[PDB]
């Protein structure tokens, strides 16, 4: 819980002067971390490390920035993962991990999920030490499906989630209520719940155009 | 050596008068109130802030751009430069406006933003279209960056279009008066390639002059060519960053290039797959639910074979652009094909038309106050 013991100390940093000087680097690398491993996460502290970084390239720390990278990849379509890449230099994007971790995020963005969970490598124990990151992709690929698909078949929805079993997949099923159907897909939403169309309606404008038109 | 006698005394004098505006806007009253009283314009007092707005970015950016170690330039205009004049109690007048879009300006070129939530939150003096074309232009181009194409590209229409009430007259765009018109442009330009099959709203933003030319480069770019790759890059990026002067082209200093290698190869990485998906839209959506023969049709023209056509197919429908379910028992794939609007630039127009009407009644009754 010392990512609770934060907030407000480096809520007041990163809104002063403090977000330029680079001296700051020590409770902001060690709140880094305490986002990552605590299952937390602040873009703002992320992104003042990362322009810190940008500012001195020598203060660049590989884990520090990988602590970064995996959770703004959690933390998508949104874009904190576009706003990383953007100050990591060229030197730094060729790093380990750092480069084995871009490639995956390359995977997401694209929403290419079989090939993300094969792309993993499974010795790469950063990757294990990141607390409910393994469930929070996972989450955003259910997320994803919700959006754009009306059903989904059992053995599809498995593979994309890193080839689950009938019971894990369980889990997954009752997340977002979804359930079985005849022959044999799960139910994802409905046909007019999905589409959500807003396109030819207007003309009904008169009122407004009345009212400026009135004299 | 003429050169860097302008630039430093630009920023000693800058230096000089910031200390001057922190001491009066907070608490000298009667200093204030002085400088109410002598002059016929107030003008002179509020443009000498977002004058140097631009002109101070350049010098900097010139430090900044021959600098590239050591850091003398960024880290003392963050601190002291730019976070003295703003954090601290605004000037009575537009000027607490324009310290905050001058300071929004300076942080647009930092790709550091997040901020752009509290800089809107303290602009709460009214709307003034020259303090909120301004606004618009970064919010849009916030917008363009947060992904938000459909946002975005609605917000640069506004800013183009020249019946925002613009009278201007007394230099307060001057010397970058198409930079307004080229930036406006071009960012709009890459927005129409990601997603348009909905506007129909391009025809108010951009004029017909420019809509020919630059309607054949979105479909010359995603269609068969990546040569528009290269001359829309080419455009976009002195407009998407607004670096004010890039400095002296020669080969003895290098110094210069090291610094648009980061600058340029950010936003590689945006142009790079988000021109991709165009691609896939790109295709007419011509049989909205599809049956075996359209199903084929599409998949016979996504890829060839074997390996992996259905993979891809179900990779790309994920992202943003299509809204669609399959089917087991029927093999069948059902789709969404969604539409924008016809004429929603007449009613907009209505207004317009009467300000034509008005200045125009206005303006020859100036005249007829003048010769009378």
């Amino acid at each position: 819980a010392m990512f609770e013991q934060m907030r407000a100390n480096v809520g007041k940093l990163l809104k002063g002067i403090d977000r330029y000087n680079p001296e700051n680097l020590a409770t902001l690398e060690r709140y880094v971390e305490t986002q990552a491993k605590e299952n937390a996460y602040d873009l703002e502290a992320n992104l003042a490390v990362l322009k810190l970084y940008q500012f001195n390239p020598a203060f660049f720390q590989t884990t520090v920035t990988a602590q970064i990278l995996l959770k703004a990849l959690t933390n998508l379509p949104h874009t904190d993962f576009t706003l990383c890449k953007c100050m990591i230099d060229q030197a730094h994007q060729e790093e380990r991990p750092i480069r084995q971790i871009l490639y995956l995020g390359d995977l997401l963005e694209t929403c290419h999920f079989q090939a993300f969970w094969q792309a993993l490598d499974e010795n790469m124990d950063l990757l294990e030490g990141i607390t409910g990151f393994e469930d929070s992709v996972r989450k955003f690929i259910c997320h994803v499906v919700g959006i754009t698909y009306q059903h989904i078949d059992r053995w599809l929805l498995a593979e994309m989630l890193g080839d689950l079993t009938d019971s894990q997949l369980k889990m997954w099923m009752s997340k977002y209520g979804w359930s079985a159907d005849e022959s044999g897909q799960i139910f994802i939403c409905s046909q007019e719940e999905s589409i959500k169309p807003k396109n030819i309606v207007e003309k009904i404008d008169f009122d407004s155009v009345s009212s400026i038109m009135a004299s | 050596q003429w050169l860097w006698d302008i630039i430093d005394e630009f920023i000693y004098q800058f230096q000089s008068f910031s200390q001057y505006r922190c001491k009066t806007a907070k608490k000298s009253e009667e200093e204030i109130d002085f400088l109410r009283s002598n002059p016929k314009i107030w003008n002179v007092h509020s443009v000498l802030n977002v004058l140097h707005s631009l002109v101070d970015k350049s010098n900097i950016n010139r430090q900044l751009e021959v600098y590239t170690s050591g850091g003398d330039p960024e880290s003392v205009a963050g601190e002291y430069g730019r976070h003295s004049l703003y954090k601290m109690l605004g000037y009575f007048s537009l000027v607490g406006l324009l310290r905050l879009h001058s300071l929004l300006g300076d942080y647009y070129q930092a790709i550091k933003v997040l901020e752009n939530i509290e800089l809107n939150k303290k602009s709460m003096y009214s709307r003034v279209p020259e303090c909120q074309v301004t606004t618009y232009y970064y919010v849009g181009f916030a917008y363009l960056m947060m992904r938000r194409y459909q946002d975005a590209i609605r917000v640069f229409a506004n800013i183009l279009l020249y019946i925002q009430r613009t009278k201007s007259m007394f230099q307060r765009t001057t010397y970058k008066y198409e930079m307004i018109n080229k930036q406006n442009e071009q960012m709009h330009a890459l927005l129409a390639i990601a997603l348009t099959m909905y506007p129909m709203r391009i025809d108010e933003s951009i004029h017909l002059q420019l809509r020919e030319k630059y309607g054949d480069k979105m479909l010359r770019m995603q269609k068969g060519d990546p040569q528009v790759y290269e001359e829309l890059f080419s455009y976009s990026c002195p407009k998407f960053l607004s670096p004010v002067v890039p400095n002296y082209d020669s080969v003895h200093p290098n110094y210069h290039k090291e610094p648009f290698l980061q600058q340029l190869k950010v936003f590689s990485d945006e142009v790079q797959q988000q021109a991709q998906l165009s691609t896939i839209r790109s295709f007419l959506k011509l049989y909205t639910t599809m049956p075996v023969a359209k199903l084929a049709g599409f998949l016979d023209l996504t890829e060839q074979e074997f390996r992996i056509q259905l993979l891809v197919f179900k990779h790309k429908m994920k992202n943003l652009v299509w809204t669609s379910g399959i089917s087991a028992l029927d093999g069948e794939f059902q789709s969404a094909s969604e539409v924008d609007f016809y004429i929603d630039k007449d009613m907009i127009h209505i207004a317009d038309t009467k300000v034509a009407r008005r200045y125009g009644d206005f303006f020859i009754r100036q005249i007829h106050k003048f010769e009378e």
